[PDB]
This record gives C-alpha cells, structure tokens and sequence, in this order.
C-alpha cells in the first residue's frame, strides 16, 4: 500500500508502451493492419491509399 | 503520340497495369498532363488489314 506510488509509475509506463504496440494491430479503416499484406494484394495507387 | 485499339486507351493513365502500360509506354505515378484520344478507323484501318 505504501510502495504503490513507485509501482504505479512502473505500471503506467508499461501500460503506455503496451497500448502503443497494440495500436500496430489496428486497421484505422484500411484493408489490413499488416503492411506487407496491403502491398502484396493491391495495385500501386490502391495500396498507397490503404 | 501513337495508335492503339479503342479498348487499350484505358491503359493510358497513371497507375494502370497491363501490357500496353507495362511493356509499351508507362506513365509516371506523379504525371502532370492530358491524355487525348479519338477513333481513327477511317485513317488507320485498311482492307486486308493495316
């Protein structure tokens, strides 16, 4: 209960980096979250828009 | 300037693929300009084939 102040600073920085890494799996409305899987399955101008 | 059949005129644009685009005449992805076309059957066809 006392050392929770220092542990929370560790937990907040770990949760922030986990959130930043998990956001690589998001689409944002693109066809895919995987960047090679866009390029290997679309023509140049279409892949560029995704 | 060139002649091609009326179908293949659709390959004459930036970002297209197909043998006229890819093996004959490729426009840049950053092209600035106008593509102008017309049917020339009366000039460019001949009986027995041109």
């Amino acid at each position: 209960s006392a050392l929770g102040k220092l542990q929370d600073v560790v937990n907040q920085n770990a949760q922030a980096l986990n959130t930043l890494v998990k956001q690589l799996s998001s689409n944002f409305g693109a066809i895919s979250s995987v960047l090679n899987d866009i390029l290997s399955r679309l023509d140049k101008v279409e892949a560029e828009v995704q | 300037s060139f002649v091609i059949r009326g179908d293949e005129v659709r390959q004459i644009a930036p970002g297209q693929t197909g043998k006229i685009a890819d093996y004959n005449y490729k426009l840049p992805d950053d092209f600035t300009g106008c593509v102008i076309a017309w049917n020339s059957n009366n000039l460019d066809s001949k009986v027995g084939g041109n």
